[PDB]
RNA sequence: CUAGCUAGCAGUGGCGCCCGAACAGGGACUUGA
């Protein structure tokens, strides 16, 4: 095996981030199955002779009970982009997001059999936390291709394009697409006709020995929902005050939008709790604005340079609203989210988010969650069920968004 | 020592440094030819220095117990230039995070710096030199940077087929301490010990309530090491620093005890014989005293049964934790009063106080423990739905134990009929700061007051502050700037603003109100029109 | 290089000075109502 030359940026190095506890349930997995990773050669025991360190936590993943390990390559990934951004990249294609349905798949176990270079091992290290502290950490570092490095699909893609070539010939319409160590398939069929394709590619992939065992999502079902306005005989003056904010806030989005008809009505200084007869104009101008409000924004491109950010609020009761934006105000895809614990519908929406944002442009966007940092900080780890780890950050949200729906 | 050595490598463009050895006196040449001399004869030092050009600094001092001169060997310069490495040692253990052990010891290597070899390769850079002759180390030199991570990491190294041999013997390592202990009995026990030692005669290692880091360690439980005072008046630079050390040191276990007072009356105080003055420090301490006078005793962890964890609200924004597995068998205690953000309240404080609980439970412990909190179920529940965060917290259950932990009032989302109106606004000049705050009413019974040195936020709060001292039983209150918004609807107790605790205070004996949020400038009821009557010469 | 021609170690814990990194409050630049 000739492992193709890796190297990082001048002018920063390695990741040198602490790790955070863990739980000794978790070190008794995580043990586990080191133990077995080092048998099998695919890490080794180091010592002090490098500063680098990346954290590494365990999760629970669906459909069986182990407990597949992951390393946060936030870092190493922000510090290496270039390479695999322009050394040796892959398009993104427009079909995927037009089929019917579609299938994720894992492929760690390829990138489980591959060497890694040796001078590129010193910056892969990565340690397990220890209970109170009283025996040192075990360090490790790895010796083979690791999950949640981006370059390594980047390195692997010619042999894996290699090896799926064979089938995908007698199939014209199925599309494969591997941003990272996670693999869709797109398929416009049935949902029988799906099964027996996604068993076949199954079969073909552990053909080589890759033992793979949310699961199945539509792509047809994603429609934009503009800002829906409600439509009662009563108006009392709350609700044409709680109106006029909303179509104010809304301006900027909806840029063709006036308080010409609106600000006549509430002109007179009167009560609250009354109720005040809607002349035909403003009833004109609402059916503008109602008729305007269902065209989607137009102006809204999608830069593949810049970065992305997909924030997201809570309502209550589940009804978790979401929006994606390169600029501010320049939406670009919104939705909805509920009917699915405070934190394990958190995790499942801003895995939906990323996902879907993953099978449109590809690529993952920063978060911005309305969660305490320290809390967030320790309780991501109970849901969770991806591969890979996403950048986020904590900020609040002003008192506005409340009003953004219902 | 066939033990196997580490690896040592150099930053990159670099190499060692020079030094130009100061020339001494001849009162301390004799004792370190002496000392050179018997380091090499037992094989530990080497010295080849034909023509090797480096170089580093040699220091004889006679420490406390003087009986003899010894060399000192510094690396200001060589450290700066070595490469950085690995630190394993990041944090301290704890007392109540052990286990049960029924035949406990403790054993200590010393001087087992130089027990352990060095890379031949970096051995190039150990210039011992003295007026002349030069010597090489061959094993870890003392104050080296990354000496106690390499020593560590051997120690691990070596222990590790010990701990193959016999998984069941609990040991908890240390810089150089060697805290071992089981459930056997004394002869087994011994035997065990015996092993040891002979499993550390193998690479050639010294074998020779407890003390760990002043900590006590009774085979049935575990305290704190009784602290003392001195009772009398002045108090030296040094007296200072120690008393304060003391008095930190106490305060991280027992509750109640803080430094505000002697940190405000140690300020600037650089000089050795300032005599600081007062019955606060006096009161203080004495404070201490009787904390100190009864020694808290603490129980180690049981791994088989749970732990149960309790919070008890002691008034003003402090809250006092207890970790206990059985009845009044309380682990360990504390205090938590942070006030986390302008604006906080009770349940805030409460998830605070919980994500620190099971944060400190995750790392001493590394479970989660079941909780007793002094609140409802139902007012949890609306509390965290009716929220615009996410808040989570694990299994808990209800203890009826005062002060209860529940809302001074409520909010709505409609408004009452009955009710009246209220349009509020303000504002200042940027320069002269001097701004009035009205309000409107159906019946027309407004009131302006004009206020000093106030910002246009403290205009709004001062504005709904008078509307709400001369309203009914239940009103609705309008304004425009979103900060009065997200201050009222967070429903906070105490803040660091008294404004707002005045505000609520007087909010708090009425039984309903119901806010809005209208655009300003926009022409809407009242809004303008107050904006007007406050715009009187501060507009243009 | 530091301290008054002379003397000039490190690590652990503590309380004291300056800077940087996170949270909260005041001014300038740019864009709209």
């Amino acid at each position: 095996i000739e492992t193709v030359p890796v190297k990082l940026k001048p002018g920063m190095d390695g990741p040198k981030v602490k790790q955070w506890p863990l739980t000794e349930e978790k070190i008794k997995a995580l043990v586990e199955i080191c133990t077995e990773m080092e048998k099998e050669g695919k890490i080794s025991k180091i010592g002090p002779e490098n500063p680098y360190n990346t954290p590494v936590f365990a999760i629970k993943k669906k459909d069986s009970t182990k407990w597949r390990k992951l390393v946060d390559f936030r870092e190493l990934n922000k510090r290496t982009q270039d390479f695999w951004e322009v050394q040796l990249g892959i398009p993104h294609p427009a079909g995927l997001k037009k089929k019917k349905s579609v299938t994720v798949l894992d492929v760690g176990d390829a990138y489980f059999s591959v060497p890694l270079d040796e001078d590129f091992r010193k910056y892969t290290a990565f340690t397990i936390p220890s209970i109170n502290n009283e025996t040192p950490g075990i360090r490790y570092q790895y010796n083979v291709l690791p999950q949640g490095w981006k370059g390594s699909p980047a390195i692997f893609q010619s042999s894996m394009t290699k090896i799926l070539e064979p089938f995908k010939k007698q199939n014209p319409d199925i599309v494969i697409y591997q941003y990272m160590d996670d693999l869709y398939v797109g398929s416009d069929l049935e949902i029988g006709q799906h099964r027996t394709k996604i068993e076949e590619l199954r079969q073909h992939l552990l053909r080589w020995g890759l033992t793979t065992p949310g699961y199945e999502l539509h792509p047809d079902k994603w429609t934009v929902q503009p800002i829906v306005l409600p439509e009662k005989d009563s108006w009392t003056v709350n609700d044409i005050q709680k109106l006029v904010g909303k179509l104010n806030w809304a301006s900027q989005i909806y840029p063709g939008i006036k308080v010409r008809q609106l600000s006549k009505l509430l002109r007179g200084t009167k009560a609250l709790t009354e109720v005040i007869p809607l002349t035909e104009e403003a009833e004109l101008e609402l059916a503008e604005n109602r008729e305007i409000l269902k065209e989607p924004v137009h102006g809204v491109y999608y830069d593949p340079s810049k970065d992305l950010i997909a924030e997201i609020q809570k309502q209550g009761q589940g009804q978790w609203t979401y929006q994606i934006y390169q600029e501010p105000f320049k939406n670009l895809k919104t939705g909805k989210y509920a009917r699915m614990n405070d934190v394990k519908q958190l995790t499942e929406a801003v895995q939906k988010i990323t996902t879907e944002s993953i099978v449109i442009w590809g690529k993952t966007p920063k978060f911005k969650l309305p969660i305490q940092k320290e809390t967030w900080e320790t309780w991501w780890t109970e849901y969770w069920q991806a591969t890979w780890i996403p950048e986020w950050e904590f900020v609040n949200t002003p008192p506005l968004v409340k009003l953004w729906y219902q | 020592s066939p033990i196997e050595t580490v690896p040592v490598k150099l930053k990159p463009g670099m190499d060692g440094p020079k030094v130009k050895q100061w020339p001494l006196t001849e009162e301390k040449i004799k004792a370190l030819v002496e000392i050179c001399t018997e380091m090499e004869k037992e094989g530990k030092i080497s010295k080849i220095g034909p023509e090797n050009p480096y170089n580093t600094p040699v220091f004889a001092i006679k420490k406390k117990d003087s009986t003899k001169w010894r060399k000192l060997v510094d690396f200001r310069e060589l450290n700066k230039r070595t490469q950085d490495f690995w630190e394993v040692q990041l944090g301290i253990p704890h007392p109540a995070g052990l286990k049960k052990k029924k035949s406990v010891t403790v054993l200590d290597v010393g001087d087992a710096y130089f027990s352990v070899p060095l890379d031949e390769d970096f051995r190039k850079y150990t210039a011992f030199t003295i007026p002349g002759i030069r010597y090489q180390y061959n094993v870890l030199p003392q104050g080296w940077k990354g000496s106690p991570a390499i020593f560590q990491s051997s120690m691990t190294k070596i222990l590790e087929p010990f701990k193959k041999q016999n998984p069941d013997i609990v040991i908890y390592q240390y810089m150089d301490d060697l805290y071992v202990g089981s459930d056997l009995e004394i002869g087994q026990h011994r035997t065990k010990i015996e092993e040891l030692r002979q499993h550390l005669l193998r690479w050639g290692l010294t074998t020779p309530p407890f003390l760990w880091m002043g900590y006590e360690l009774h085979p049935d439980k575990w305290t704190v090491q009784p602290i003392v005072l001195p009772e009398k008046d002045s108090w030296t630079v040094n007296d200072i620093c120690k008393l304060v050390g003391k008095l930190n040191w106490a305060s991280q276990i027992y509750p109640g005890i803080k430094v505000r007072q002697l940190s405000k009356l140690l300020r600037g105080t650089k000089a050795l014989t300032e005599v600081i003055p007062t019955e606060e420090a006096e009161l203080e301490l004495a404070e201490n005293r009787e904390i100190l006078k009864e020694p808290v005793h603490g129980v180690y962890y049981d791994p088989s049964k749970d732990l149960i964890a309790e919070i008890q609200k002691q008034g003003q924004g402090q809250w006092t934790y207890q970790i206990y597995q059985e009845p009044f068998k309380n682990l360990k205690t504390g205090k938590y009063a942070r006030m986390r953000g302008a604006h906080t309240n009770d349940v805030k404080q409460l998830t605070e106080a919980v994500q620190k609980i099971t944060t400190e439970s995750i790392v001493i412990w590394g479970k989660t423990p079941k909780f007793k909190l002094p609140i409802q179920k139902e007012t949890w529940e609306t509390w965290w739905t009716e929220y615009w965060q996410a808040t989570w917290i694990p299994e808990w259950e209800f203890v009826n134990t005062p002060p209860l932990v529940k809302l001074w009032y409520q909010l709505e989302k409609e408004p009452i009929v009955g009710a009246e109106t209220f349009y509020v606004d303000g504002a200042a000049n940027r320069e002269t700061k001097l701004g009035k705050a009205g309000y409107v009413t159906n019946k027309g019974r407004q009131k302006v007051v004009p206020l000093t040195n106030t910002t246009n936020q403290k205009t709004q709060l001062q504005a709904i502050y008078l509307a709400l001292q001369d309203s009914g039983l239940e009103v609705n209150i309008v304004t425009d700037s979103q900060y009065a918004l997200g201050i009222i609807q967070a429903q906070p107790d105490k803040s660091e603003s008294e404004l707002v605790n005045q505000i609520i205070e007087q909010l708090i004996k009425k039984e309903k109100v119901y806010l809005a949020w209208v655009p300003a400038h926009k022409g809407i009821g009242g809004n303008e029109q107050v904006d007007k009557l406050v715009s009187a010469g501060i507009r243009k």
